[PDB]
């Protein structure tokens, strides 16, 4: 079990640590986050109390460094370092432990939903969507746009997802445009599985990280790349069996943990729609299928 | 965006553009079989793709053999207008690709748009306009060139005659509507009006009677009436 430790809390703030969040008074002595679960990556994110203007937050894996968050008063924000020094990292985290400074990840032991809903995630392939490459965690917020959303401006804050476009020249073949359109599975299969992803769980980890970032941080072009790596299976009429048992154990979990008081901003009506009742795969997420009816049969 | 009656005089600049009317593509006759079900026989199409500045129509003949074998004819038809207006636009030398294609029904914007995909700077796009281009088979001799058809075949017309030497094409489009409407409105009088005075014929090379711009403002008004008429013997005013 790894720790995240503080060396202050300047200023109040809810404080997230994955599908938790918690309280943070002006200056209350806190000093971090203890009991991580080794061998998940971590989003630990902020909202400050003044102004819920832009949700932040730091992707991190504790195999890779010692990290902890420092509030920086010039930039008005906290912020992820590493220390290099372990042998320090251990005696500032240990004081902290002995004075019980710090709040516990209050993981129960029945509960599998981080793992759920950070399967196929690795922290490499957040590090080469989020470009920044002299830290190992990655920071994103609320207003980061995605790389297809810049053509459509800072290239460095931006979100390199993989670009999906159903009306482009990658996706549709010369002479199978009517069958290429309606049946997605050239550019599911051979452009995105085979050509750029290699494997389906590269593809999941950026569906799965997607999600994240629009639940975490509401990030829009987040949710727009989430929607459209699901339409893009939905659509196609050939989907290897395992993967589409997979999805519909990603989106089912990924459905259940969607705050019940968001889902009118994370959810296309639309995709939601047509990916259940319409599409190729409308009778292959049961799971996903009744936890939709029962949760939100509004959106159908 | 879409095309509507603000931007109505977008149509007569010199940008260019085509209208594609799909509408007469897929058509059938339905009939009962022996056993008492309902079949289709499908008969001859046309894709109608119309400058509408010059009156130039490239009226492509759609052959039953191409439905021969294949499923879901409707929405075939749509992706088969796109494929065979794409081709037309690559057959055109550049200076003479469209600017702008609009569809008279918005359904076939994405096969377009898929089929076009290539084309990039041609603006592809729908219209708010009840245009009666569906009534273009009324018109014999294209009627006649799509019902004899043995193969596919695109032919060439001038839908406007010689109008536009003594009128613009702003008027000679409105013409053109008024006629189309009244021959989609009440096909047998339309076709009455047009024809009841045999002095006046059609010329080998056109599609419409020699008119003389005074009689175009009787027959016009005739038309007119028409379509006031059959408004109220249809809503009863
Ligand atoms: C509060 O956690 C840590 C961890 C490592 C080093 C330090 C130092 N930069 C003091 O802020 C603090």
């Amino acid at each position: 079990m790894n720790t995240v430790p503080f060396t202050s809390a300047p200023i109040e703030v809810t404080i997230g640590i994955d599908q938790y969040s918690f309280n943070v008074k002006e200056n209350q002595p806190f000093h971090g986050i203890k009991d991580i679960p080794i061998g998940h990556v971590h989003v630990i994110h902020f909202q400050h109390a003044d102004n819920s203007s832009m949700r932040y937050g730091y992707w991190f894996d504790c195999r890779m460094g010692n990290f902890y968050i420092q509030y920086d008063p010039k930039d008005g924000l906290y912020k992820m370092m590493e220390e290099r020094d372990g042998a320090k990292f251990e005696n500032i985290v240990h004081n902290f432990k002995e004075r019980q400074m710090m709040v516990s990840y209050p993981k129960i032991d029945e509960d599998d939903t981080w793992y759920n809903l950070t399967e196929f995630v690795q922290m490499d392939k957040i590090r080469k969507i989020v470009r920044k490459d002299e830290n190992q965690f990655s920071y994103v917020d609320s207003s980061m746009t995605t790389v297809q959303e810049n053509e459509l401006s800072d290239p460095a804050h931006s979100l390199n997802y993989t670009v999906i476009n159903f009306k482009s020249r990658e996706a549709i073949r010369p002479g199978h445009e009517m069958e290429d359109f309606l049946d997605k599975s050239y550019y599911l299969n051979t452009v995105m599985l085979q050509g750029i992803f290699k494997n389906s769980s590269n593809y999941f980890g950026e569906l799965q990280f997607a999600f994240l970032n629009a639940m975490f941080f509401g990030n829009y072009g987040s949710s727009l790349q989430w929607h459209a790596m699901i339409e893009l299976i939905c659509s196609s009429a050939t989907v290897p069996k395992h993967m589409l048992d997979k999805l519909d154990e990603i989106l089912y979990y990924q459905i259940k943990t969607l705050p019940e008081q968001y889902s009118d901003i994370l959810l296309n009506e639309r995709v939601w729609n047509i990916c259940l009742y319409s599409s190729f795969q409308k009778n292959s997420l049961h799971n996903t299928e009744k936890i939709m009816e029962n949760k939100y049969p509004e959106l159908l | 965006g879409a095309m509507n009656s603000s931007n109505y005089a977008e149509l007569f600049n010199n940008d260019i553009k085509l209208f594609v009317d799909d509408t007469n593509v897929y058509r059938v006759t339905v009939h009962k079989t022996f056993e008492g079900n309902v079949a289709t026989k499908a008969i001859n199409g046309c894709i109608f793709t119309l400058n509408p500045k010059t009156g130039h129509l490239f009226l492509k003949i759609i052959h039953t053999s191409v439905w021969a074998g294949q499923k879901r004819l409707s929405q075939l038809a749509k992706w088969k207008t796109a494929e065979e207006v794409s081709a037309l636009v690559r057959s055109l030398p550049k200076e003479e690709q469209p600017k702008q294609i609009i569809v008279t029904r918005k359904a076939m914007l994405d096969p377009l748009e898929v089929h076009m995909l290539d084309f990039p700077n041609i603006a592809i796009r729908p219209t708010e306009l009840r245009l009666p281009f569906s009534a273009a088979m009324s018109i014999d001799k294209l009627s006649d060139v799509v019902m004899k058809a043995t193969e596919p075949q695109m032919v060439l017309f001038n839908i406007y005659d010689d109008w536009l030497d003594r009128i613009s094409s702003y008027t000679a489009f409105s013409r053109l509507t008024l006629l189309l409407r009244a021959l989609k409105t009440n096909e047998e009088s339309a076709k009455m009006i047009l024809l009841s005075d045999p002095t006046i014929t059609i010329k080998s090379y056109h599609l419409w009677p020699s008119f003389t711009d005074e009689q175009w403002i009787t027959i016009e008004s005739q038309m007119r009436d028409l379509i006031l008429t059959e408004y109220g013997r249809k809503y009863n005013v």
